[PDB]
DNA sequence: TCAATATCCACCTGCAGATTCTACCAAAAGTGTATTTGGAAACTGCTCCATCAAAAGGCATGTTCAGCTGAATTCAGCTGAACATGCCTTTTGATGGAGCAGTTTCCAAATACACTTTTGGTAGAATCTGCAGGTGGATATTGAT
DNA sequence: ATCAATATCCACCTGCAGATTCTACCAAAAGTGTATTTGGAAACTGCTCCATCAAAAGGCATGTTCAGCTGAATTCAGCTGAACATGCCTTTTGATGGAGCAGTTTCCAAATACACTTTTGGTAGAATCTGCAGGTGGATATTGA
């Protein structure tokens, strides 16, 4: 037969179109799943993890570190309005809190 | 033996090199990344699901995943997500 | 196993003060410590109860970290870092 | 004539310190007993994945830390600077935890 | 067309506790929202439970566990009772 | 011959609950007693609200349960109030209550 | 020529309104407002009279609930007058801000 | 047009809330909040609308939207 | 306390809008058979949780002391409630008509299936380094005077 | 302003606890061919939903008075932070025995399919009914003198 190309590659994505498609089926969401449902969902997940790794990896550089860790992921998220609102009720293990001190608390 | 267990680690990593070639992700950090991917998948999948149900439709097409995405994500984050989704799809269907 | 009792004092005044600091608290009243232990008590109870239910329903004698995660998400406190 | 930081200066130092770190702040063992005590008071002969006791501490500290922020917001609103039980209860009430 | 609801049943259960009492339609509206909601909560929780436990089927076992996690201490007791009872009976007939 | 509801000794559509549990993508396969059990629980809570609501009505020398009566029924009961704390009952109004510091003299 | 002292009628109004349940915003204005924002999202829409009612109920509930948390904040500050500080404070603890 | 939401009504709302004394700035403050509320919910409903390819926002579209905002409403379908 | 102005609370009274009530049909909800399969037993491989031992020092615990809060008062400037007015925007009902949710079929395209080959992942090895934890030496802050 | 006492900040090391890169099966994607099923889709059709009037109150917008509420300013008892001495007990490191998850295989009670066979629940009209809402009449509750 023909050489096996992956839906991911057909889509120009890094995330697993095949795996996402299965998770959709086996996940009991709808009864039937369109072909471009896994392609679109992966693309979005791939876009989002890229938007936060870009921000996270910078937090990492700003700290002389070459290896992203949770702190970096926190500062990445909690500083970007968009991402913070999105994960506004999620808590990141080992991520700490953002350096912030009410003014009325500083010496005068 | 010690049955294998799927993850999103591989792709998080690929994407990492795509934006920060020299940067590496620790382990706990990758631990978060999965939670996130899973978490957001679940949110989208569900609304997508819920949406189909509301409309007496038995299938979740990419169109479901899209509305889902606009309700879930905010501001630009959503706009960019859709641009990317749509793109990645027509490219797929476009042969 | 020896009997477990009054462990809520394990949460020392030193500790609770530390927490308040990361919470950006300058001055701490004297009653804050016992109030905090009270709040923590309930928080734990509520989260353990739910986690331990997810365990029992699985015919298990071990509370897996996942039980706690499912427990927390039900409670509206989604945690990242153990979920996988 | 020993040196002496005016009251409130070490606090700020401690705030600036702890917000920069991410280490847990309650002692591990004391906290593991509290989990085990509370747990066994629901069901006996229970066991915990190490990972699970951690998931809980990360959760509690995360919660108490964040509660204190709202609590500080309340004290401050009272033209005060010292958090007092009033504050925690007002935060939790508005928080919708237990009104 | 047809648009089913719990109305009859609500009203049926109503007369068993207050045969003397009636019910505004607006009230009947609120009663459905209620049943639909709780129905959705329990069902959804039961759905997850099976998944966490990699089970292909949602049994009254999930529906119970689901009710404990979902209903306030005392309410849960009774609900679990009524549910266990209502099954034990059904099943022995 | 006999409906599962009448068999389960229930006033709720066991058959219907069953159809829905199946329809609303929850599981792949649905046990045979889940539709019963669930319908039992649903009925219970319904009867639970109706009595407290009907009692709220009798105290208003009214014989028909309106939303007010369902709101006063719920907000006045710890259990029902907690279970419905993030739900708003249209035309329910609010429990009369005035903070002390706001009273005369 | 009689006159009630400041705050008395106010309490009366409190007692009168916590007792009733009629919506407190004039229907028309509200509907006009709903439709105005709606236009900004999708044009030339229609509205089930019941969907408008749904919104006004939800909205009025929200506002009232918020006025409660607000008042409690004003009392915390040892006042009896709710001011922007309070709605602000409350909304932040609620996590809407 | 939001100005249409009169001082008096904002006054009534607060009263049911148990408020005894209103600050002059409370009014413009309330309208802002009220707007942000209607904007977030209306936007959500209309998305559900547009999805069903309709040109009419139904009460269910609000209810569903409202449930997404954690503002569950009882009495219009669920 | 006495006296007067409004409020509130009752017991009725009587339409008017809703509500129970009185009949009938497709869509479900039982039945009877046949088929298929999930997940309960039993068993066993093996991870990893509970324990115990010991040594070391990071910290929690108590105590002294006094800076500077929070809690009281007092005071009056002026923000906001109670009102009497003046008039216009909202409430209420009918039309009348157009847009349009909701069906109703056709059926070409899109999914689900069955299963057969093909590889991309995942689980340990083998191979590597970012940086934790130390150490000094500037630099920057605080707080006394 | 000026030191003098500390605490903070930055760069320089470098072994190793974890992160990368290898390697090697096999669980599950991707390919194909072959039955369903979905849900756009061109017409059509009774609702619903805007529009338009078109008056009538209410109900809201104003401009007044002044009651009393919120800040501002001043005080000061003593609560709560800082600094220290003392030594408890959490941490760290490891090693072990089994309690129990988990991975495999059997299959029988139980759930799913299908084909029909009856029973219901929803949909329209058909007969009441419960309050809303208006009406005295009688104490209440306020508030001024
Ligand atoms: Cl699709
Ligand atoms: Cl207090
Ligand atoms: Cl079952
Ligand atoms: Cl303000
Ligand atoms: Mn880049
Ligand atoms: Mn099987
Ligand atoms: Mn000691
Ligand atoms: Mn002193
Ligand atoms: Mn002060
Ligand atoms: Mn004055
Ligand atoms: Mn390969
Ligand atoms: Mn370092
Ligand atoms: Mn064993
Ligand atoms: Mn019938
Ligand atoms: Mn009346």
């Amino acid at each position: 037969r023909a050489k096996a190309k992956t839906r991911s590659s057909r889509a120009g994505l890094q995330f697993p179109v095949g795996r996402v498609h299965r998770l959709l089926r086996k996940g009991n969401y709808s009864e039937r799943v369109g072909a471009g449902a896994p392609v679109y969902l992966a693309a979005v997940l791939e876009y989002l993890t890229a938007e936060i790794l870009e921000l996270a990896g910078n937090a990492a550089r700003d700290n002389k570190k070459t290896r992203i860790i949770p702190r970096h992921l926190q500062l990445a998220i909690r500083n970007d309005e968009e991402l913070n609102k999105l994960l506004g009720r999620v808590t990141i293990a080992q991520g700490g809190v953002l350096p912030n001190i009410q003014a009325v608390l500083l010496p005068k | 033996k010690r049955s294998r267990k799927e993850s999103y680690s591989i792709y998080v990593y690929k994407v990492l090199k795509q934006v920060h070639p020299d940067t590496g992700i620790s382990s706990k950090a990758m631990g978060i990344m999965n939670s996130f991917v899973n978490d957001i998948f679940e949110r989208i999948a569900g609304e997508a699901s819920r949406l189909a149900h509301y409309n007496k439709r038995s299938t979740i097409t990419s169109r479901e995943i899209q509305t889902a995405v606009r309700l879930l994500l905010p501001g630009e984050l959503a706009k960019h997500a859709v641009s990317e989704g749509t793109k990645a799809v027509t490219k797929y269907t476009s042969a | 196993r020896k009997v477990l009792r009054d462990n809520i004092q394990g949460i020392t005044k030193p500790a609770i003060r530390r927490l308040a600091r990361r919470g950006g608290v300058k001055r701490i009243s004297g009653l804050i410590y016992e109030e905090t232990r009270g709040v923590l008590q309930v928080f734990l109870e509520n989260v353990i109860r739910d986690a331990v239910t997810y365990t029992e329903h699985a015919k298990r004698k071990t509370v897996t970290a996942m039980d706690v995660v499912y427990a927390l998400k039900r409670q509206g406190r989604t945690l990242y870092g153990f979920g996988g | 004539k020993p040196h002496r930081y005016r009251p409130g200066t070490v606090a700020l130092r401690e705030i600036r310190r702890y917000q920069k770190s991410t280490e847990l702040l309650i002692r591990k063992l004391p906290f593991q007993r509290l989990v085990r005590e509370i747990a066994q008071d629901f069901k006996t002969d229970l066991r915990f994945q190490s990972s699970a006791v951690m998931a809980l501490q990360e959760a509690c500290e995360a919660y108490l830390v964040g509660l204190f922020e709202d609590t500080n917001l309340c004290a401050i609103h009272a033209k005060r600077v010292t958090i007092m039980p009033k504050d925690i209860q007002l935060a939790r009430r508005i928080r919708g935890e237990r009104a």
